């Protein structure tokens, strides 16, 4: 699935009432069992990126974030070996969660998804 | 044949020597001090180059400015540095100048003010060498190396010192080093140029005889470390240019093997592709690393310490993707130390080095450096008929029996800054510390 | 150093107590005879390459057997060759330097493969120091041609084998050689020389390709590597005063971690800048030089304005104290340049080419406060100012502005 | 072209009888503005990148449905940006300029992946010409800044998102720009910019960064890439006689195969080597520029000599024949300018920003031989002669030998 | 073989006036028999290239040489394929079968067994 069906299909929900009130709760709970914080990581760490959008998109982080995410990498797999988990400041606190690829992403894949759209396009 | 080295002492047991050279119109007086960043613990390190700092910052008598002036006047100038184990202070002046610079020198070493305005003035200074020293990168990596050979032991700690400890130096701890430390019995005045050795003695009594003696004078050049086989990798991958050290633990400056390090040391020698001879060199490994563009520049280097050494390399190389074969290249040639040197190498080493001891000393500085440091690290100075002898007393057998204790199969202290990607883990690198063909 | 001949070559040599003698040969193929921009660059790296009777690689293996040191430079006026080697080993050397003069096969390989690269790494090591390109440029700017040519081989204006050969030709003769030895015996020497250099040509003096003119001007070196400034006046009369000057206006500290009291020292104080006045000799000209690095083009334009003003301030009045203070710090300039092997052996090489007998440290001139005063009015009062800039241009002083 | 105000937005059109109009906006924020170098080509090349209503490959996409093409430059002056296209797709156009001035994303990517790599390759294109660096590097001698700043972006000094985003905020602003119509129907075009721009804002002019200062001097630009020399002459009373000079004296020949009448052109006889006299005004200064390009330094040399002595040959007398000529080749010169549309489009627009009254080609003056050589003798006699050489530097001329 | 052990071997035999009146003969015969003159080759541009002294020995070849080379090598591989013998100026005559090739490998062996003999010498 693309980050973009997901993120749509996200922002459909969180707008129903109805809806946000039942999948908001499930979804926090959700995360906390997950234990991706447990290791340092945040969720868009995770994010599959042996993808030509993805790649692309990684290369547009800014420096920073980019050293970050490499750090945090290295950190996750160094606890993965020792099979330890993450203690004190180097555990995710729910603020630190930022989705700081989501939008290179949703920007690459818009040119994307254009570009496949306007190849179709039909003179009226 | 070079002047005879004299030798003096006074009452209170500085010594006194010296090297004359009527040729020269110039002379280079000063006090190497037998005390340094080792003699500092945890709270107090960086005091040491701290004081350094503050040693030109006024005395009692002349104000900064003064200060300034009077060394201005004289026509030469002052310098300084301050290593793990020894400090020195030195005034490179005219010859009929001598007087006034070692009047100068006594009276920053004894009579420093160490004014808590200048000490406040001076903790940003020094705590911006911090953010500065980041640059230096041969300085990086050994500093490094020194940290994790010697993890967390006194020769370990840098010379500057933590941050913390920058934040933190009073001029009472200031004034608490240099007393315990910069006595009588670990000073040494050295003259070489255009000095009179009796005019330098009546100098001495002069200035420097109110200083304190410590308490059990032991003899210059007295001292347990315990080597840590390790790593430091710090990866940047924005730098073009690798640097990386490798190091075993070496010989102290008294050990039997002292020369035989030195040997072992220039049948690697040393190699800079900027050189227009370095292609022709004699050294295996120059011809290895040559020839496949693994370098831009190696250096051999064999650093002694008054109880211990670090033996080992110095590599520089943009050739990001053979890393693995310049350091898997130069090992092997370590290994060969062991198990293949015979009379070729060591000979042709021997004859390189009878000449590389004397030619060193070309200025009246190096003159006075070379006094200095031997007479504060083995307490006296190694005429070179001597140095002739030990040297000629190596031989391929000893060169062997030395490589295979100190070299082959031992833990390693690797340090690697920049693009080291290609630098393979502690254990491929220590593996090739050994050979299993033989 | 016992000035004599042997065998139509100028022989200089002084005999020491130490075991190591340093023995250079010094010719009259600097820059400023250069018939193509770089070539005296790239003759100076084309020595102990291979020559017919012993080949570059056999010369290095042979000098390590003998623990001896090669060193080679580039100058406006000269290339010096020195090596530096034990006492007893002297008839090897001398024998190495007539192969160099004499049989030196210039083969189109050895440029390509050897020499070209090593002048280009020589170059950009050099140039790694932004003040080094200001005080080039401004010599360029300064005098054109002669003293203007560049004394380094560029990437832009290739030197050709036939080039270097030709200018070998010139150079490598005896009209054009002097050997200076350090620690070497007199006499030993000139029976040496004379056995080893009596087939080298005679050939010709080597001549400035015209007469040295002086120019105003500003160069604008636009580099991403570090700022810096020079602000030089050329001299039409060079006067040894300009040396006391020099010194005077000072720059560097004398003392670590100070400022030091030279005006020029105490222009940079809040700025994290460097300053150093030098002066050239070069027998017809001269060249007056001020340059100031940094890392900010603000702080450097900052200083620029305040070492022009002491040089102005200088013309106006020096008190007796600062008269002996640039007589004490010029003496021991002079001192130390005798005694380091590279100044010196080009130093007596100017005495041996020439003919401008060394001025001896401990004769060096005091320069009344009057005689400073004037000397920094006439610089102060050029009619062609120089202004190298170096690194962002943009934000750099225009000559207008000084 | 009927000026008029739509919505506090100059727009001057004028009706045609072809299916192709040509729609240009044309903004104050030529290189003279700049505010770091190099931004205003920068923002040239950000024009037509992603907007909030449309992204740059969906305008792409559809401009090439209607068959439009799109044309950018940066000048001193202005930026200029032009469409062509049928006269029926007009609202179209007008919707996506609209569009650029008030709705771009300035996104970090686009300057790094897409506008920056398109600015340096248009900068290395115009360098492989010799004389587009020599003219270049005249008006940075001439000028310092303002008109000294470069028009283009180079790599030495980087502009970074942040000073392209505040340039943009300055530039894209009602009081910076003026709206261009040729073979577009005055009235609709009106009805058309006061319905998309009435929302932007409406800003300051943009202004110089101090005063149009001139200076005298020498460039020298070491290529290997081929060489040129210019001669500039600043002018601090810009004159439409300069127009008339550069005509007369010419430089490019008239005919295929020919060398040409003109003074300049017969300089050039017996070398390959090719002249152009240029007169730029910029309002409060102006420049008078003869820029020589050749494969020989030694016959740029050559014609230069010829090129000084032309112009002091007319500053001494030119006939009622050549006076003639000289007003022949400047209306034509005038004309050809006012109907290509890149120079077209500035013309106006200096006129509708400014406040410059367009001359009409049909309303060129003639000047008389006494108003000619006087400007001729104006020039040869400036007190501040710009030379700029680039190439092999060594070998071509300077200020002092001309 | 090394061509210097060739060049040192020849040389001694055209130095002995017998040795040279009965060998000097032959080797002509030989070489008009072996027909590489009749593909349009130099002797030289056969010597075996494939070896680290060869191919620094070829890069030190003048570029004239080196464009010249290439030609014949393609010339003599298309009449290879045609099963065709060069004809006119395309047969090497005697007087072109100019040894361009061999003062270059004799400088590169020259230093190359230098550097074996030195990398064995024995101070005395």
């Amino acid at each position: 699935a693309s980050i973009t069906s997901v993120v749509k299909t996200s922002e459909l929900i969180l707008k129903s009432p109805l809806l946000s009130k039942i999948v908001v709760p499930l979804a926090k709970t959700y995360v906390k069992f997950s234990g991706y914080r447990q290791l340092g990581f945040k969720m868009n760490d995770l994010i599959i990126e042996e993808t030509p959008n993805m790649q692309l998109a990684l290369r547009r982080l800014p420096p920073t974030e980019s050293y970050d995410r490499v750090y945090r990498l290295i950190r996750a797999t160094q606890f993965s070996l020792s099979h330890k988990l993450a203690t004190g400041n180097d555990i995710t606190k729910p603020e630190e969660d930022d989705h700081y690829l989501i939008p290179y992403i949703l920007d690459v894949e818009a040119e994307a998804f254009e570009k496949d759209a306007l190849d179709n396009l039909e003179v009226v | 044949v070079s002047p005879k080295t004299r030798t003096s002492n006074l009452k209170n047991g500085l010594t006194i020597a010296s090297e004359s050279n009527p040729l020269v119109q110039t002379a280079t007086v000063g006090v190497w001090i037998d005390a340094g960043s080792r003699n500092e613990n945890a709270y107090n390190n960086g005091t040491a180059h701290f004081f350094e700092h503050l040693a030109f910052k006024g005395t009692d008598k002349r104000s900064q400015h003064q200060l300034e002036l009077d060394i201005e006047n004289m026509g030469g100038h002052l310098n300084a540095y301050t290593s793990r184990e020894s400090t020195v202070y030195y005034a490179k002046s005219f010859k009929d100048d001598v007087p006034k610079s070692v009047e100068i020198l006594a009276d920053i070493l004894q009579h420093s003010k160490l004014a808590e305005s200048a000490i406040d003035r001076e903790r940003e200074v020094i705590t911006r060498e911090l953010e500065e020293v980041n640059k230096q990168y041969e300085e990086v990596v050994f500093d490094h190396l020194h940290a994790t050979a010697f993890m967390n032991q006194p020769l370990g700690r840098t010379i500057l010192g933590p941050r913390e400890n920058i934040q933190t130096i009073t001029n009472t701890e200031l004034r608490k080093f240099i007393t315990e430390n910069y006595t009588a019995d670990r000073m040494v005045l050295v003259g070489a140029g255009a000095v009179d050795h009796d005019a330098l003695v009546e100098l001495a009594e002069k200035y420097f005889s109110h200083l304190p003696s410590s308490q059990s004078p032991v003899p210059l050049g007295t001292p347990i470390p315990n080597f840590v086989g390790s790593e430091v990798r710090l990866r940047d991958d924005t730098m073009p240019v690798a640097h990386i050290a490798i190091a075993v633990e070496g010989v102290s400056w008294t050990s039997e093997d002292y020369y035989t390090a030195l040997v072992a040391q220039a049948i690697i020698g040393n190699y800079d592709r900027a050189v227009g001879t370095s292609r022709h060199q004699g050294s295996r490994l120059s011809n290895i690393v040559s020839e496949n563009n693994l370098a831009n520049s190696f250096q051999s280097f064999s650093t002694s310490y008054s109880d211990t050494g670090l033996w080992g390399i110095y590599l520089t190389s943009e050739n990001t993707t053979q890393i693995d074969d310049l350091v898997h290249f130069t090992l092997k040639e370590w290994n060969r130390l062991s198990t293949s040197v015979s009379n070729l190498q060591v000979e042709r080493a021997k004859s390189q080095l009878k000449a590389g001891l004397l030619l060193s000393l070309d200025g009246t500085t190096y003159v006075a450096e070379d006094i200095g440091r031997q007479l504060t690290t083995l307490g006296r100075r190694v005429t070179p008929a001597e140095v002739e002898a030990k040297l000629e007393a190596v031989t391929e057998h000893d060169v062997r029996a030395w490589a295979q204790k100190t070299l082959y199969d031992k833990d390693i202290a690797l340090v690697g800054l920049g693009p080291i990607e290609g630098l393979y883990d502690y254990n491929r690198i220590r593996n090739d510390m050994s050979m299993m063909r033989w | 150093f016992s000035t004599a001949e042997a065998a139509g070559v100028k022989v200089a040599a002084q005999d020491g107590q130490s075991p190591i003698s340093d023995l250079s040969v010094v010719l009259r193929g600097g820059s400023r005879y250069a018939t193509v921009p770089g070539v005296s660059h790239i003759l100076e790296k084309f020595a102990f390459q291979n020559t017919v009777p012993k080949s570059a690689l056999r010369f290095v293996r042979e000098l390590e057997l003998f623990g001896g040191k090669l060193y080679t430079h580039t100058t406006r006026e000269h290339i010096v060759l020195r090596t530096q080697f034990l006492k007893q080993d002297l008839p090897y050397f001398v024998d190495a330097f007539a192969n160099v003069l004499k049989e030196t096969k210039f083969q189109q390989f050895e440029l390509t493969e050897r020499v070209a690269p090593v002048a280009e790494l020589d170059l950009l090591k050099r140039e790694s120091d932004p003040a080094f390109t200001a005080l080039e440029a401004a010599h360029e700017v300064a005098f054109r041609t002669g003293l203007g040519n560049s004394v380094y081989a560029q990437g832009y204006s290739p030197v050709t084998l036939e080039d270097v050969k030709e200018f070998a030709r010139q150079v490598y003769a005896k009209q054009n050689v002097a050997v200076v030895g350090n620690n070497v015996v007199p006499a030993d020497l000139q029976q040496l020389v004379g056995t080893a250099f009596a087939d080298l040509q005679e050939g010709s003096k080597v001549t400035q390709a015209g007469t040295t003119t002086l120019h105003g001007g500003e160069a604008r070196v636009r580099t991403s590597t570090g700022n810096a400034l020079t602000i030089a006046l050329p001299i039409a009369e060079p006067k040894p005063v300009y040396h006391a000057l020099a010194s005077f206006l000072g720059g560097p500290a004398s003392m670590p971690w100070s400022v030091g009291a030279s005006p020029l020292a105490q222009a940079t104080v809040g700025t994290h800048t460097s300053v150093k006045a030098t002066y050239h000799n070069y027998g017809d000209a001269g060249l007056f030089a001020i340059t100031i690095k940094g890392d900010s083009p603000a702080e450097i334009s900052q200083v620029a304005h305040k070492a022009v003003q002491a040089l102005k301030d200088t013309g106006a009045e020096v008190t007796e104290e600062q008269a002996a203070r640039a007589y004490a710090k010029s003496k021991f300039a002079a001192a130390e340049a005798f005694e380091n092997p590279d100044s010196s052996a080009s130093v007596i090489g100017m005495e041996l080419l020439s003919g401008v007998s060394r001025i001896a440290p401990e004769n060096v001139q005091k320069f009344t406060p009057a005689e400073l005063s004037e000397a920094a009015a006439q610089l102060s009062a050029s009619a062609k100012p120089v202004v190298a800039a170096v690194g962002q241009v943009h934000a750099l002083p225009f000559a207008d502005e000084l």
